[PDB]
């Protein structure tokens, strides 16, 4: 109620279904083309110039094997705008040429900004401290690290992960034949930030749903609640003993309790964040020195180490012809790796 | 000198387990 | 009740293009090669 | 690309007659061969024999050749080795073993030519994929 | 409590389903005709399934060059 | 509407059925009416199967689960496992079907029609789950009807035309069974026998003399057991070791089946006696043996030595000895050397696999069998593409043990998951705490601290 | 009483710092002893025959170890599923080369960790609690026996469990990806739905309730002391954290039941977690990931690859490295 920015500022923050806010217009243009995109390139459009693959329902694909995939190590890390060099204009080339790639990844960066932004948005108007923003910062890193700094490392978005269920697939198989990224200490840190992560969620709900409060005659609980009662729902001082008697240990703090489940997989993923980072530049936890010393000098020395480079030495020689198609590789079969029959 | 690096931080934290529920900060009402 | 609503907007966003599509590709399910 | 008359001509017989067949001989063909022999056979392999494929090359250096409709239709009703020496019946499906190979009970003429056309028309498609195994796939 | 209609009271109002019964169908039947007249095939470029290869090339049409692409296809499509 | 709201019932929709415990005759009509279920898919998939089934064609090329039961039994097949009579399977598809029609309608009219108690109506009929005697007595009546099953079976083997028997000498055949095995010392030295290789507890039960024997004693049992839980009521160890309640007894069939279904799963992946390999596919075990034998078979034609020739790793390429001595196929398979199969047996003597056999014996039959065997292994994708996961598209095939384990697999854990669900609940219940705790009554706030 | 009747007394007893319970009767010696086994093992346990072709793989710090390469050892292939305890060996120099160590170790524990679970109902019933803590706990355990039971019962070995070891637990992971394409299985992505999404609400959770802490503390002090243990009164304000995230969202996204909430927190990972565990159970018996592989073909007949092709490639390029001396003939059947 002033001047036209302050109109603006009211009709954007007024309490409606799905709220807008100045994060809004940011938000949701950018979410809506990422995603419309992707289902637009999956129904419809082909990898055939990029990859040689079919990509989309229209050719045969199914949910499972459908993508957006990147375009050809060709095309660098072009923008590939549609107005750009490369397609100068034509929609149906620049479908051709991978555009629609670059378009959901950089339509789905912006995006993500404006969800963060909403997060906070949202928290400010309601009064709240802005930690799911915070939070959020995972999935932000995550996604930056892997679909922008990543490729932008390699030679092309070529190298980017594809938008699809196997593309995926394809893009764990290939970190792992050629960065051993398994043997990587900030995957691993993942790994438990993610796992121990499902843990704290599983636990946490478990314990909660099992130290109710009697607080009706039900024999169904979830009615026997109202949240704006004054009242815990359920008995902390009996959790903690059960836990403390079970496992060693026990929460009995319930402010420390749910920090940590923000904590663990939060940092979780910003390791994994840094790992991919460092694969950006091939910086790979590939090799143990002193493993690949003492197996060089004595054929008789062999671990569980050993074993999985054999088997990326294969992933390597075996996926590189077709996943490479720039490469031109041609591994006749005499140098293809193989053990014994198989 | 590597085994004994292992096993020594591997044994600290058996300590610690020890420690954190024999002698945790016991939970007051 | 007003009719035309942000949530309208919204709703007709993904509503429209899904039933186009998936009109689409009912049809593919008859393609042969 | 497509599935075209020239690619449906094969060879009949040993002396270079061919015959033409139709769209729905290769798809007969390909049916009955995943009835019949896929499961040793499939892309034109051998499971139980790998050191013999199915390859036009291969199969025009058998004894006799079987690089042809009526070499094929007589392996499938009387198979031998490679050099023409044994008949192994006994051991391989065939319409002289139908009574031990079940599947062949109800094999007509017509359909061992259709088996035998998807063996010459596969290559065609597949090139070096058609008995290439697994470094192929 | 927003304000909007409920959704359950739009839709088990008669009216919603007489505009509905007419555009649902006919935006599936757009949905149809887009793929089943080829139109699809050539907004996106997607090629159909006799135009992935000519009769003898095997090799994929793949993209080399990164300005000249837009032209490599044309005569690839050539 | 009596007892079906939550209000009410104190039950939310979606443990509706938790709304039965105290209703008999409602209950009596969700079990007769799911009863009829079980019995309609017994019927409709039968007939079903029978529709699509090309005789010539193996059953389990054919994603068929019921024939092979069928076919077990002796019904409908000769020598090999050749179909000679599909009229058999037709019968039993068609009877379960009607009759699933008459459960549908008792079920149908217990759950919607008739009294919802019983107990007014009849005090036979009613029950009490708390009723420790009319519960062992309901139980003895079930138990009677289970070991007439048992003996249904027995009679089929002896008196109505034999079973199939894998191992009948001079090849696979319906045989009937004469001399029954009813020596405890076997039937019950089963049940003591190690679940690890080479022993398999009772899933290695090798011939049909000693499963037609378990049945007879099974059958006795179960009747013996069934007139003694009418004519007894629980001991007072027994009284004080359980739960009296419906979900406390729902809980224990649980268990109990949750192990069934295990026990089945291994059944099912092992055991090439009551699931003939004529009918159900090769075991994982019996096609990785059949590859090493095809291979001797070809290489030995080929001129190969196959006693003496030594692999890469210096074990016997084809041959070599288990860990206590017995000549058994070498590479990966050396795991499976526990298997035994009619196409194999003949080849093997005192010291296991006898080379002079190997070398002069081996028959086109068993040479055609193990190609068979090979190329049939239980290997294969959830979309039905037959082989290893490398595998192109071409052979439809998932082997009928892979089907059958797995499902089992799956329905026994979700089972024990049910057993624990309702186990707990039926402590927490009986004791009074399954809603919560009590805020003015909570035992840990009477407890010493721990420290 | 009588001395056993003080003995169950103690037992049983509600007061004891470890609750001990008659499922911790059987816990407590097979966890100790597979314990006490791998800690020992994992340090000093010589090369371990594990594919029974005489090739003795190293796993323990002794021998040439780190952390991260180490193992226990799977049990030899020549044994398959025979039970192979100390005292089948001649010697503990045989029992060693044939990778002994595995089973004692993993059948204590899976022992053991059953008798984990049935105390975690024991000890609810105890203190008057709800009893399905268990039934959460149930998750994990299932995926416990998938790998270390189910798997080496279906492909007749135990030398295919997965290794005590880090590097082993990779070494399974690459070789159940070639031998049954895992990754397109729907159960393993029912898994990672339940993992990524028990991560995802956990952050959530945690940062919902954290949002919505009461002020009860100055800016000198953790918020933490805010809440004080055993307080009778909820500690933030979930009518104001449904007020954000029903904002986020829409309103009905949002839970405002925090019994609802909690029941959903448990489920979602527990049950992905559950058909994770089936995968396994079920990949056990050889029923597969989807198999796409040439799905695609164009009007001549051409393949034309899509990305389950790639993955095939992939697939292939581990099932010819694997186990490089341990088979002579053309297909791994087991
Ligand atoms: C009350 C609870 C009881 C608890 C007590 C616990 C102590 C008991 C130990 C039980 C566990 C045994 C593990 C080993 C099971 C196994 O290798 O079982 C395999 C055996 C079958 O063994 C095989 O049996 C075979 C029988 O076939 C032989 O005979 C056949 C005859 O036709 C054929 O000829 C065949 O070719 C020939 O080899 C051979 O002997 C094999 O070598 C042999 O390996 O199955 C069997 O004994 C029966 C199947 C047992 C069920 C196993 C299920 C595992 C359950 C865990 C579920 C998850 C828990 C979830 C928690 C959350
Ligand atoms: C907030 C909404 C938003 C945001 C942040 C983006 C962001 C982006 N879009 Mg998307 N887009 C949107 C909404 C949005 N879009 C909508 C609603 C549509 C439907 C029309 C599209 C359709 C679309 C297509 C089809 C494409 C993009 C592309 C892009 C990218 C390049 C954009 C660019 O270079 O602009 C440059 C312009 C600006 C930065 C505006 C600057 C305004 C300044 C401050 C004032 C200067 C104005 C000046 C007076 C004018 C003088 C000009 C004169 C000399 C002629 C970038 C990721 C491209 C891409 O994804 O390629 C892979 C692409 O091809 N968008
Ligand atoms: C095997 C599956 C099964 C069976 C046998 C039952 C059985 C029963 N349930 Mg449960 N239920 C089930 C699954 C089942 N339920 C599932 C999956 C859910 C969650 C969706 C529920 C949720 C639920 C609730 C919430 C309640 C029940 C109740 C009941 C009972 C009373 C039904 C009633 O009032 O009908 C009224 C319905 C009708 C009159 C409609 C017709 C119903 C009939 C049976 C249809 C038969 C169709 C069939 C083709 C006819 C063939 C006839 C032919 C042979 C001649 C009945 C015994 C109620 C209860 O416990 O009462 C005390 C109750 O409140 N159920
Ligand atoms: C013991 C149960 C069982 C088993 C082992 C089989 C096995 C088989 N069936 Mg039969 N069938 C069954 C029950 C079973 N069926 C039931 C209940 C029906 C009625 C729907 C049928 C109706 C039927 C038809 C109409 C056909 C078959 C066919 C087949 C074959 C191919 C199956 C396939 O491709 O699966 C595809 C696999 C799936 C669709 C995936 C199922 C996975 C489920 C959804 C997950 C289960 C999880 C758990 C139970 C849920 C719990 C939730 C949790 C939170 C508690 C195979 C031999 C085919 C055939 O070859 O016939 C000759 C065929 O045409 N079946
Ligand atoms: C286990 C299943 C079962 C049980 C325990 C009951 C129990 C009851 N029924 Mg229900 N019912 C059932 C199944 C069952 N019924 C089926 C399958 C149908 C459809 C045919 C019905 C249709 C039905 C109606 C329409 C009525 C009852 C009634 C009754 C009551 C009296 C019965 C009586 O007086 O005995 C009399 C018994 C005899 C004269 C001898 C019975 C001879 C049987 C059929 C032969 C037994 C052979 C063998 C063991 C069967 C094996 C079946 C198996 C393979 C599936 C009682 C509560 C009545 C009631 O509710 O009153 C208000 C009533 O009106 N029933
Ligand atoms: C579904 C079948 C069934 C069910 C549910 C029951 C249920 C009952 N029975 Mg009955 N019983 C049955 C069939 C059944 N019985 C049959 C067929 C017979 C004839 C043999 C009997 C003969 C019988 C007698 C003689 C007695 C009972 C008793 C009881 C009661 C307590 C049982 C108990 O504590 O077991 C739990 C088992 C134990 C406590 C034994 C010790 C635990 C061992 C170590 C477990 C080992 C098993 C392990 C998992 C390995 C399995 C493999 C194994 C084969 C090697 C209860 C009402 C008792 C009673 O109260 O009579 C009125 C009693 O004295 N039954
Ligand atoms: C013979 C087997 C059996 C029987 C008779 C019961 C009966 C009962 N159960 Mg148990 N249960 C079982 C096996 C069984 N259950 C198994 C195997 C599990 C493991 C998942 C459970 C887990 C379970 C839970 C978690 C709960 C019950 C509850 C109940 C009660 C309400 C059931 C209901 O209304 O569902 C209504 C049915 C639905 C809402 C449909 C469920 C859809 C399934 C999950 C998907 C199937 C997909 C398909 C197969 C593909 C009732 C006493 C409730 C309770 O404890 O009451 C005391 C309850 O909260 N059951
Ligand atoms: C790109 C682009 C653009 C945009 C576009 C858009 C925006 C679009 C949208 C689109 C859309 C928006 C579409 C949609 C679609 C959808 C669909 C296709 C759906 C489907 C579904 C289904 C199939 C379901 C399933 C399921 C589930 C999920 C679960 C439950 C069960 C079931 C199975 C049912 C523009 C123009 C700017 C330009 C440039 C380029
Ligand atoms: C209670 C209840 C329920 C349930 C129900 C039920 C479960 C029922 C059952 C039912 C049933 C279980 C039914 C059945 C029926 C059957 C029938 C109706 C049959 C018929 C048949 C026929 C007619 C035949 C024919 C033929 C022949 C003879 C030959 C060949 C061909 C043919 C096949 C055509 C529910 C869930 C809903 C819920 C509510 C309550
Ligand atoms: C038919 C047949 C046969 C035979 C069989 C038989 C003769 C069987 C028997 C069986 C039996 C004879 C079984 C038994 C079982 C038992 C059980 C399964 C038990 C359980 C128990 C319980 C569960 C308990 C519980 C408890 C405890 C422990 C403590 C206290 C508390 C209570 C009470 C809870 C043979 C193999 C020859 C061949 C094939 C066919
Ligand atoms: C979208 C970003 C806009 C940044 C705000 C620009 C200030 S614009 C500002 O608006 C006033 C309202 O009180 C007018 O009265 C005044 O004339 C004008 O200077
Ligand atoms: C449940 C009622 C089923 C009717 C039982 C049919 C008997 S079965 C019948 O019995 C003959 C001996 O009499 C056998 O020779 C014959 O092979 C067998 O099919
Ligand atoms: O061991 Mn461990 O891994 Ca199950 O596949 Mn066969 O075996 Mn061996 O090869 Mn692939
Ligand atoms: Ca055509
Ligand atoms: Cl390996
Ligand atoms: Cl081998
Ligand atoms: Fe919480």
């Amino acid at each position: 109620e002033r001047g036209w920015f302050d109109i603006l500022d009211d009709w954007l923050k007024r309490d409606r279904f799905v709220f807008v806010g100045w994060s809004g217009i940011l938000l949701f243009p950018c979410a809506y083309l990422a995603l419309g995109g992707w289902l637009t390139g999956t129904t419809f459009v082909t990898s055939w110039y990029t990859h040689g693959l079919a990509s989309s329902y229209l050719e045969g694909c199914n949910f499972l094997t459908v993508a957006v995939s990147t375009p050809a190590n060709s095309m660098g890390h072009s923008l590939l705008l549609l107005w750009g060099p490369e397609a100068q204009g034509d929609f149906t080339r620049w479908c051709q040429l991978g555009g629609l790639w670059t378009f959901i990844a950089l339509h789905g960066a912006f995006g993500l900004i404006g969800f963060m932004l909403r997060q906070f948005e949202i928290a400010r108007l309601v009064g709240v401290r802005p930690y799911n923003a915070i939070a959020f910062s995972a999935p932000i890193a995550v996604f930056v690290s892997v679909f922008l700094i990543y490729p932008l490392g390699q030679s092309s978005w070529f190298f980017a992960p594809s938008f699809g269920v196997a593309a995926i697939f394809r893009f764990l198989l290939f970190f792992q034949g050629f960065h051993n990224w398994t043997l990587n200490p900030f995957h691993m840190m993942g790994v438990a930030g993610v796992l121990g992560g499902a843990l704290l969620c599983a636990i946490h709900g478990a314990t909660v749903e099992n130290t109710l409060f009697q607080d009706g005659e039900g024999a169904s609980t979830f009615r026997a609640f109202n949240p704006t009662q004054a009242e815990e729902t359920y008995s902390m001082v009996t959790a903690n003993r059960f836990w403390s008697q079970i496992f060693g240990i026990a929460f009995s703090n319930k402010r420390w309790l749910h920090f940590f489940m923000l904590f663990v997989p939060v940092t979780g993923l910003w390791m994994s964040a840094i790992g991919v980072v460092g694969l950006a530049l091939n910086l790979r936890s590939y090799d143990f020195i002193s493993q690949e010393i003492r197996a060089a000098e004595d054929p008789e020395f062999e671990t569980f180490y050993t074993k999985n480079l054999l088997l990326n030495e294969g992933i390597r020689a075996w996926m590189a012809p077709q996943d490479q198609p720039h490469e031109n590789f041609v591994f006749p079969e005499e140098v293809l790796p193989r053990g014994n029959a198989l | 000198m590597e085994t004994i690096t292992y096993v020594f931080i591997f044994a600290c934290i058996i300590a610690l387990f020890f420690f954190a529920i024999f002698f945790r900060e016991p939970p007051r009402i | 009740y007003p009719i035309f609503t942000v949530r309208w907007v919204a709703v007709h966003t993904l509503a429209v293009p899904t039933i186009f599509f998936l009109g689409a590709i009912a049809a593919m399910q008859f393609i042969q090669r | 690309a497509e599935l075209t008359p020239e690619v449906l001509t094969v060879p009949l017989n040993s002396e270079g007659k061919t015959i033409t067949l139709t769209e729905k001989q290769y798809l007969e063909g390909k049916r009955l061969f995943q009835y019949a022999c896929a499961s040793c056979h499939v892309g034109g392999i051998t499971k139980t024999n790998p050191s013999l494929d199915l390859r036009t090359e291969t199969l025009a250096l058998a004894t006799p050749p079987r690089d042809n409709i009526e070499g094929l239709v007589d392996y499938m009703k009387n198979p031998t080795t490679y050099d023409g020496e044994q008949e192994i019946a006994e051991v391989h499906p065939s319409l002289r073993s139908a009574d031990i190979f079940p599947k062949m009970r109800n094999l007509t003429e017509k359909d061992l030519v259709a088996i035998a056309g998807h063996i010459l028309v596969e290559p065609k498609i597949l090139g070096d994929k058609w008995g290439g195994g697994k470094v192929y796939y | 409590t927003t304000g909007e209609r409920p959704f359950s009271d739009i839709i088990t109002s008669v009216r919603y389903w007489v505009i509905h019964s007419i555009t649902i169908p006919a935006l599936f039947i757009a949905g149809w005709l887009f793929v089943s007249t080829g139109l699809a095939y050539d907004v996106f470029g997607t090629p159909r399934p006799d135009s992935y290869y000519a009769q003898e090339q095997r090799s994929i049409p793949l993209v080399t060059d990164r300005f000249e692409a837009k032209q490599q296809v044309e005569t690839f499509l050539e | 509407a009596t007892n079906r709201d939550q209000e009410s019932s104190g039950f939310a929709w979606w443990a509706g059925n938790a709304r039965l415990i105290n209703l008999s005759g409602k209950l009596l009509g969700a079990h007769v009416a799911h009863a009829g279920l079980i019995v309609f898919w017994a019927g409709a998939m039968t007939l079903f199967e029978l529709a699509h089934f090309i005789p010539e064609k193996p059953m389990y090329e054919q994603g068929l689960i019921l024939i092979p039961h069928i076919a077990t039994l002796g019904w409908g097949v000769g020598p090999g496992g050749e179909v000679v009579d599909t009229f058999p399977f037709f019968v039993v598809g068609v009877v379960h079907l009607i009759s699933s029609a008459v459960l549908g309608f008792g079920g149908v009219y217990h759950a919607i029609r008739g009294p919802e108690t019983l107990e007014e109506y009849s005090s036979f009929f009613g029950y009490d789950w708390k009723d420790k005697n009319k519960m062992t007595t309901i139980l003895g009546f079930h138990l009677i009807v289970l070991g007439i099953g048992a003996l249904l079976l027995v009679a089929k083997a002896m008196f109505f035309g034999g079973l199939y028997d894998t191992w009948a000498p001079g090849g696979g055949d319906v045989r009937v069974i004469t001399n029954p095995t009813l020596d405890p010392r076997v039937i019950f030295g089963y049940l003591l026998k190690s679940p690890f290789g080479g022993e398999g507890w009772i899933v290695s039960v090798n011939n049909l003399e000693d499963v037609v024997g378990g049945h007879i004693w099974i059958g006795l049992i179960c009747i013996a057991g069934g007139i003694w839980h009418i004519l007894t009521t629980p001991f007072g160890w027994a009284r004080r070791a359980f739960i009296w309640s419906g979900e406390a007894y729902l809980s224990y069939s649980l268990g109990a089946l949750s192990m069934m279904g295990f026990i089945a799963t291994c059944f099912v992946w092992f055991n090439n006696t009551v699931y003939p390999s004529e009918f159900y596919g090769p075991t994982g075990p019996e096609a990785s043996q059949a590859q090493a034998m095809t291979f001797l078979i070809r290489d030995q034609k080929l001129g190969a030595n196959v006693g003496s020739a030594q692999g890469p790793t210096g074990l016997g390429k084809y041959l070599m000895r288990s860990p206590t001595g017995e000549i058994i196929f070498g590479g990966e398979t050396m795991r499976f050397w526990d298997f035994r199969g009619p196409w194999l047996e003949p080849l093997r003597g005192p010291n296991g696999l006898d080379l002079n056999k190997i070398k002069n014996d081996i028959q086109p039959w068993q040479e055609r069998r193990a190609a068979e065997y090979m190329t049939h292994a239980p290997l294969g994708s959830l979309n039905s593409v037959g082989g290893v996961a490398t595998e192109i598209n071409s052979v439809n095939f998932v082997s009928p043990r892979s089907w059958l384990a797995t499902s089992h697999f799956v329905l026994a854990f979700f089972f024990l998951v049910g057993h624990l669900w309702h186990a707990g609940r039926a402590r927490a219940a009986a004791a009074g705490f399954e809603k919560g705790i009590d805020r003015e009554s909570e035992p840990v706030l009477s407890m010493p601290s721990l420290d | 009483a009588n001395l056993w009747e003080r003995f169950c007394n103690w037992v049983t007893s509600t007061d004891n710092r470890l609750y001990v319970g008659w499922f911790g009767v059987i816990m407590i010696p097979t966890l100790l002893a597979a314990t006490i086994c791998f800690v020992i093992a994992f340090i000093a346990a010589p090369p371990v025959d594990i594919d029974g072709i005489r090739e003795p793989v190293s796993g323990s710090l002794l021998y040439g170890n780190n952390i991260i390469t180490g193992a226990v050892v799977p049990s030899s292939n020549a044994i398959g599923l025979h039970f192979y305890p100390i005292w089948e060996a001649a010697s503990l120099d045989e029992w060693l080369y044939n990778g002994g160590p595995y089973q004692l170790i993993i059948f204590h524990f899976l022992l053991g960790a059953s008798c984990y679970m049935g105390r975690q109902w024991e000890l609810s019933y105890r203190l008057g609690m709800r009893p399905w803590i268990c039934v959460a706990y149930s998750a994990p355990l299932a995926s416990a026996f998938a790998v270390f039971l189910i798997y080496p019962i279906g492909q007749g070995s135990f030398s295919d469990g997965m290794p005590l070891g880090i590097s082993g637990t990779f070494n399974f992971m690459i070789v159940f990806q070639a031998e049954h394409n895992i990754l397109m299985h729907p159960f393993h992505q029912l898994g990672v739905a339940g993992v990524f999404g028990g991560a995802l609400f956990c952050a959530m959770h945690g940062s919902l309730v954290t949002s919505s802490l009461i002020r009860e503390t100055t800016e000198t002090e953790s918020a933490n002391y805010g809440y004080k243990f055993g307080q009778e009164e909820e500690t933030y304000n979930i009518v104001a954290a449904h007020g954000y995230f029903g904002r986020l969202i829409f309103q009905y996204a949002s839970f405002n039941n925090s019994r609802s909430l909690h029941f959903f927190l448990a489920a979602w990972p527990v049950v992905g977690v559950w058909f994770a565990a089936l995968g396994i159970s079920t990949m056990a018996f050889n029923l597969n990931g989807f198999n796409f592989n040439h799905s695609v073909i164009d009007a001549k007949g051409n393949v034309i690859n899509t990305w389950a092709d790639i993955i095939n490639r992939a697939n292939l390029g581990m099932e010819v490295m694997h186990e490089r001396n341990a088979h002579n003939f053309p297909l791994d059947l087991a």
